């Protein structure tokens, strides 16, 4: 400190920046037919497998529990998106897509059943087109297995060996309808997702809450709106680059496809038998010795299923943890602005929005970003009049024109000291700057 | 096929399955594909006397021609061929015990195949402007 | 020797699969602990 | 052991995934500590 | 493990049987550098970890927020600082 004052860099200009965050909330519902996987079509194997008793019943029961946990999680996420949402029946997204100079046309799909499954937004369309194996991607791949195609899709070979991915209980088009409705709920009255006020005023009050004077905000409203929709366009364009969110989404599909491929490759291991093929064993040996070989394959394949099941349980614990975080962000970043600093992404978080994504949700976090700075001398408090202390609210005291003035901490704008920007103290602390002439 | 040299007659994959051959007598060349294998997803209600069957990803023409003929009524749903349930996807239910996937549900009075829509928006008729 | 060694191979591979399944379970708790520690850095140390 | 094929490959693959989760977690914790930190270049802890 | 010592460390026997603990991608020295930086970010301007105000004022306002009048806090500032660094010493000694 020089006298009572410290050197601080205060922003003199700013912009809004957008940051993407994919959170996984779901995973491919893998289902295994233990009998078809272990024994294929061979009666001599099904006989021996029946003497192992409940092992296939245990594998099926654990996978049915795991898939029920995924279904319950997907319902709880959809319930969280729809919670409290109230829309006007006059709302028509074919005409109603921008307000207060901010453009939402890309974030909003078809609203209401008259448009059918087209409720996916342009943003969600652009995100889904870069991921082949979404829910509809799996349904189309399995539909092609009886198409007679010369292409040998590993998904068909997996399904014919009893390894298959089922669709989720809610289609991604329904979830995209819920994220569309939750988005338009902030745009128009009654503003049920935006604290009951217009979206631009909510943005303005959130920026003011960072220590920016309202006087710059309500004159720069056009510059703030254009910064906001430029940030949204930068998020959309950012998926064409090697985007970390898109990389995370593809890693969900890739890790699933890798695990299923490893489980299929377990059928070709010999496990110390004369062959990995039941056709070869049963065409080389009679029952007394064929039993000894087939029993080695049954133990190998049942051990591989128990290993895969234990990995699947472990992974779905992480999917439940991720879904609980995504519901917390929908509640405390999108539908409201909880007073938690780095929870809703990094930096000076203004506001957040949500869109559907393959196996999860994609959040857009918008943050106040300083562009340029002024170094200034600031006082954290003043001692004034009859040694009454004052401290600045979300700001600093500064000398301007040899007079004490206040400024917000996030934007340099000298304004007069008043009870609107001050905390009073009946005694001033030590090392508060003496200013007997104030007030 | 053009890849078979004079000493070669069998086409193998990376796992050692045979996937094609050249016939030693006729020199004709064939690809080999596995015969279809799959499950039936049966929906059952305790108050019912029958099952609603879903053949996932199969068209009903394929089920009837290549798997089995049946007397039950059938239709091609999004999920595959559905037997013994009425096609009522225009109808919707807010709760469902027999969840089939992709927002489809089996409901029982016969069985109905209907859409599952567990959540609604609250609507008001107030002006947006 | 093959018949004996194959019992040792099955024993040792079974032990590795058990240790792997335990390690996956433990690391899920380590991730949960790290998520809490980041939340405390943000909401107790850098802010209140 | 080579006739058990992919068993050792699966053990190595799961442990490499686990160790990659730990590494990614340690980076996210360090990022959380460093987030927003601005220091004066005049700062020297031998005197201050 | 290759130092030729007569000591039979279990970590060496584990490593020779293919069981080994690798170092983390960031050393604990780097992490202790990051916790040091995050700590001094509250000591001095711009106070980037202490809400942009001096640490003692942040402590005083936090205590005031509990329902303690500002008058006793800014009068007893020396006693509060002494209680604070005594608490820190009590943690350090409490590790023994
Ligand atoms: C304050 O109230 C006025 C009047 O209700 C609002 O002005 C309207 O704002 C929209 C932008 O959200 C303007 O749309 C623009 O139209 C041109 C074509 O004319 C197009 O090129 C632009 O891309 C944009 O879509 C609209 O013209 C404008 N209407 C009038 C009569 O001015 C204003 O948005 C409200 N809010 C604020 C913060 O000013
Ligand atoms: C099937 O292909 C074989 C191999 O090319 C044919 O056998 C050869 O035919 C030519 C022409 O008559 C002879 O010069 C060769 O000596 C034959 N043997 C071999 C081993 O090359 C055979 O004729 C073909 N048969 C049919 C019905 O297409
Ligand atoms: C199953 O029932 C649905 C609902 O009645 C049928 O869908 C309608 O089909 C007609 C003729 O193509 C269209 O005009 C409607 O727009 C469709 N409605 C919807 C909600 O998509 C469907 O065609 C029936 N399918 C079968 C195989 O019977
Ligand atoms: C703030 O920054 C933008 C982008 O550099 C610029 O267009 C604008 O004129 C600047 N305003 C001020 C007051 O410096
Ligand atoms: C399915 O088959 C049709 C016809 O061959 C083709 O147009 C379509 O692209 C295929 N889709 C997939 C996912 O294989
Ligand atoms: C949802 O809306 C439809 C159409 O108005 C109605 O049939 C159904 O009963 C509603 N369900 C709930 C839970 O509100
Ligand atoms: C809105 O709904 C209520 C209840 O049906 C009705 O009294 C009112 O006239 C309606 N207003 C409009 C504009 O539809």
């Amino acid at each position: 400190s020089v006298g009572g004052l410290y050197e601080i860099k205060i922003p003199t200009n700013f912009t809004i920046v957008g940051q993407e965050e994919f959170i996984q909330t779901n995973s491919p519902k893998v289902t295994i037919d233990c009998s078809l996987f272990v024994c294929s079509n061979y009666a001599a194997c099904h006989d021996l497998l029946s003497e192992y008793g409940t092992f296939c019943d245990n594998i099926n029961s654990i996978l049915d529990e795991v898939n029920g946990l995924l279904d319950t999680t997907q319902l709880h996420v959809a319930d969280t998106l729809m919670q409290g949402v109230t829309l006007s029946s006059n709302l028509n997204t074919n005409l109603h897509f921008d307000v207060d100079n901010i453009n939402f046309k890309s974030l909003v799909g078809c609203l209401g059943p008259h448009c059918g499954s087209s409720s996916r937004s342009f943003f969600e369309d652009l995100l889904f087109d870069k991921v082949k194996l979404s829910d509809v991607g799996f349904v189309e791949a399995y539909n092609n297995c009886t198409g007679g195609s010369e292409i040998r899709d590993l998904l068909c070979v997996q399904s014919f060996n009893g390894i298959k991915v089922l669709p989720p209980i809610l289609s991604e088009s329904q979830i995209s309808g819920y994220t569309t409705a939750a988005t338009v709920a902030a745009m128009f009255p009654p503003w049920s997702a935006a604290a009951g006020i217009p979206f631009s005023l909510n943005v303005q009050y959130r920026i003011n809450g960072l220590g920016v004077t309202m006087d710059v905000l309500n004159k720069n409203q056009k510059l703030i709106a254009t910064a906001f929709n430029n940030a949204l366009l930068s998020i959309q364009n950012g998926f064409s680059a090697p985007n970390s969110a898109l990389a995370k989404i593809q890693s969900v599909v890739n890790s699933n496809a890798q695990a299923l491929n490893s489980l299929l490759q377990q059928l070709f291991n010999k496990f110390g038998a004369i062959s990995s093929s039941l056709q070869e064993i049963l065409s080389r040996l009679d029952p007394p010795e064929a039993q000894v070989q087939i029993d080695r394959l049954i133990n190998g394949r049942l051990t591989a299923l128990n290993a895969y099941v234990s990995q699947q349980l472990s992974d779905i614990s992480l999917v439940k943890f991720g879904a609980a975080l995504a519901m917390e962000k929908v509640n405390e970043c999108v539908k409201s602005q909880s007073p938690r600093i780095n929870f809703c992404g990094n930096g000076n978080h203004i506001l957040s929005l949500v869109q559907n994504a393959p196996y999860g949700l994609l959040f857009m976090h918008f943050s106040y970003k300083p562009i340029s700075f002024k170094t200034v001398l600031v006082s954290p408090g003043l001692c004034i009049s009859g040694d009454v202390g004052i401290a600045p609210k979300q700001g600093y005291f500064i000398k301007h024109n040899d007079h004490w003035m206040f400024t917000g901490s996030s934007y340099y704008y000298p304004e007069p000291i008043s009870d609107k920007n001050v905390v009073f103290m009946n005694t001033c602390s030590v090392n508060f700057t003496k200013a007997p002439l104030v007030y | 096929a053009v890849y078979y040299n004079s000493w070669q007659n069998l086409l193998y994959d990376s796992n050692g399955n045979i996937i094609g051959f050249k016939d030693f007598v006729t020199n004709k060349t064939y690809n080999i594909f596995p015969c279809y294998a799959g499950r039936v997803s049966a929906a059952f209600h305790q108050n019912a006397s029958s099952l609603a069957l879903l053949y996932r990803n199969l068209k009903c023409s394929y089920v009837l021609n290549n798997i089995s003929l049946t007397t039950q009524p059938y239709f091609d749903s999004y999920l595959g061929c559905v037997f013994n349930a009425d096609n009522l996807t225009d109808y919707s239910v807010s709760s469902c015990a027999l969840r089939m996937g992709s927002g489809f549900c089996v409901d029982y009075n016969s069985y109905r195949f209907v859409t599952f829509e567990p959540f609604n928006v609250s609507f008001v008729n107030d002006s947006i402007e």
